[PDB]
């Protein structure tokens, strides 16, 4: 058939949130 | 890969929680027994064993309900008062816990297993069902 | 087929003097168990034309991928796969104890947290009488242990040099990157909407060399697949087989939210 | 028909206590009182 | 000296003749199908066979009815429709000789046995059974 | 003669609260 | 013809019951046929915690300062005195918070360790928990229980005393035993007492 390859140009970015531990807030 | 495990340990219905059904064991030389629960439970339940002989008008159909008489192993505490074998469950058994059991003496063709009086109610929340282990023919 | 001792009922208590008799104790069990093994193979087909005139080789490219995806799916398998005509993951009998830590409020919600305080506690809270058991868990994971800060504004670990390094393994700690990783990303631990998700793993610790084990029968075989081949196609066949059981889900706890 | 053979070998998964034993005083008499 | 086979090798009830029950199989490794027929039937009895899932609300809590699909072997050559994996028992068939039988391929966590469309009457008067095999848990 | 061993089916969940300590208040 | 062996099975079951039914004696026995528990014997000193409140709703709660006043509260001129608590306490313990984020002990270092022989403290994993089992009771609300047994501590050198008489014994009771049956008998002779209940503390709830 027609394997339809495709490669994709504008390649537009990523943003990852690099998140991390927040304050320690008293449990109860 | 399971193997067709109903050509030996073939079982059969016991109790269907409101019905007994005799059991040819001829054909066979071990057989055990098999428990369950479908509700909660109220109380302990009890039941009797019972055999049945070839009868007379057709010697493969079973006979009257004989009552099994209870045979003691070593270490016995405590024997049944009329003698007779009988089994018993106990209260706090959740409707997902199979239960196993087995009487060590057999006597006759057909094997058979009736809810104890008073304790009847239960029953019907019980199934009851047993597989075979031999060949022999 | 092996045996699985259950337990050891009570024998003997401690009697009185009037009697010269004795007590019989039950009992315990011998609990016989089986297991079997899993089945793993496949094909694939070649044009002759293509194979033969082509830019290079693709044939071993074949073979290493074969390699390569056999290695993989049977780790992912032996970590997660269910029991139906593969080996029962060890991460979804539930079987094993699994905790999980109370959500923090934050000014009106409970809110997911790994607070260092229960992951001190879990890696402590194990009975030392089964000896060692060594813990596994995803980098980002540990990297979250690493960034945890106080009320204060210092870190929590190594204050003063900027790297935590921690000297892994030596205490218990084995990193893999199969595993879950709460953290999605690096973005799964906002305190705000980024909360780490309700009910998700954790981290694990087990006693693995008598919790879990993999039985290995047969390698892998590759053979030409004559019947297929057309004398314009090619088709090559391959298989190999194992499996891989719990031994006993109680050397071992989870962590989850 | 076919035989499953057989494997593995001693899953136990059973636990004691501590033994609090040696910070008590022993004592070994001989008879059945003292 | 019968041994307890409860235990190694237990059985639960399939179909009592008035409907079904689900029976777990993913404790075991291996089961089969044991049928019993209470009296001579009128014509040949079709069932189909069903697999659940652990529902979402519970793990251990009988799910849908997943249809389990026939799978054909080297010697197959009579592929039925939709391969769908149901069984018939024809006609000519007596009590005090049962049948047996097993799917190859499983799938799901508890098995279950319906009357496929027109056999219900007539199935009303069989009875099926499982047992199992090579419990690992 | 009863004899009536016997196990479950497949056991359920595990989840312990794993409170821990909490901060200190203030005696006082 | 059994497929497995009961014998080595049921002697070895037999030791174990001896050994753990013997612990558990020692410990809670109730006096009678049978040596008096020290737990059970509720002469020894104990002392409870301090009602800590929080959201003006006082808790039972429990504070590494307590741990450490009642353990250098001990009259020192009795002797060197053991101390054994189970070991999610020691849990508790090295998951201690200040009011900062600093760990109690062993900041920065993910857990906290020392060798218990010089710390004077040891584990026995069926000393009655005081947390609920481990965590479930703990702390805070909806936890840490009330007038519970914490640890123990004592010169136990002193403070108990255990007599030992025979070992093990175990023969075939010829006597019932026919050709179709056969059974054994066994016993041993143990014992214990408390020596004086005021060489040890109790920290309780």
């Amino acid at each position: 058939m027609v394997k339809l390859n495709c490669r994709p140009l504008c390649q537009a970015p990523t943003a990852s949130r690099l998140v991390s531990p927040p304050c320690f807030i008293c449990r109860g | 890969m399971n193997f067709n495990v109903g050509v030996d340990f073939p079982s059969f219905i016991a109790w269907d929680g409101e019905e007994s059904f005799p059991v040819k064991v001829d054909g066979f030389n071990q057989f055990g027994f098999t428990f369950k629960t479908i509700a909660a439970l109220t109380a302990a339940t009890t039941f009797n064993i019972f055999y049945h002989e070839p009868s007379d008008a057709d010697p493969c159909v079973p006979g009257p309900a004989i009552r099994v008489p209870e045979v003691p192993f070593c270490d016995t505490v405590l024997l049944s008062e009329d003698g007779l074998a009988a089994v018993t469950l106990p209260e706090t058994v959740t409707p997902d816990s199979f239960c196993a059991g087995t009487v060590p003496c057999m006597n006759g063709q057909w094997i058979s297993i009736a809810p104890a009086t008073g304790s009847e109610t239960n029953a019907a929340n019980v199934q009851i069902t047993v597989t075979m282990k031999g060949a022999t023919r | 087929t092996y045996m699985k001792i259950a337990d050891y009922g009570q024998l003997g208590e401690y009697t009185c003097d009037a009697k010269c008799d004795a007590e019989f104790g039950e009992p315990g069990n011998i609990r016989h168990l089986e297991g079997k093994t899993y089945d793993y193979r496949g094909v694939f087909c070649f044009n002759r034309k293509n194979l033969q005139e082509a830019n290079y080789d693709f044939l071993s490219f074949m073979i290493g991928a074969a390699q390569r995806s056999h290695r993989i799916n049977r780790n992912q398998a032996l970590m997660i796969g269910k029991g139906v005509n593969e080996p029962k993951g060890w991460l979804t009998e539930n079987c094993f104890p699994v905790f999980q830590t109370l959500p923090v409020d934050v000014n009106g919600t409970s809110t997911p947290a790994f607070l260092a305080q229960d992951w001190r506690r879990f890696v402590t809270s194990f009975p030392a009488e089964y000896g060692e058991a060594r813990s596994v868990m995803h980098q980002n994971v540990f990297g979250y242990l690493a960034a945890m800060v106080d009320a204060n504004g210092r870190f929590l670990f190594g204050d003063g040099d900027l790297t935590f390094t921690p000297d892994l393994v030596r205490e218990r700690i084995r990193i893999s990157n199969c595993l879950p990783d709460p953290t999605e990303g690096n973005t799964k631990g906002g305190t705000g909407q980024d909360a780490f998700a309700a009910g998700s793993f954790v981290a694990a610790q087990a006693a693995w060399k008598t919790a879990f084990y993999a039985v290995e029968k047969r390698p892998m075989f590759f053979e030409q697949y004559e019947g297929g081949s057309s004398a314009w196609c090619v088709k090559y066949q391959f298989g190999a087989e194992d499996g891989g059981f719990v031994g006993c889900c109680e050397h071992g706890r989870i962590l989850q939210i | 028909f076919f035989t499953p053979q057989v494997l593995a070998l001693e899953v136990d998964c059973n636990i004691e206590c501590a033994s609090l034993l040696d910070l008590y005083g022993q004592i070994e008499v001989s008879r059945s009182t003292f």
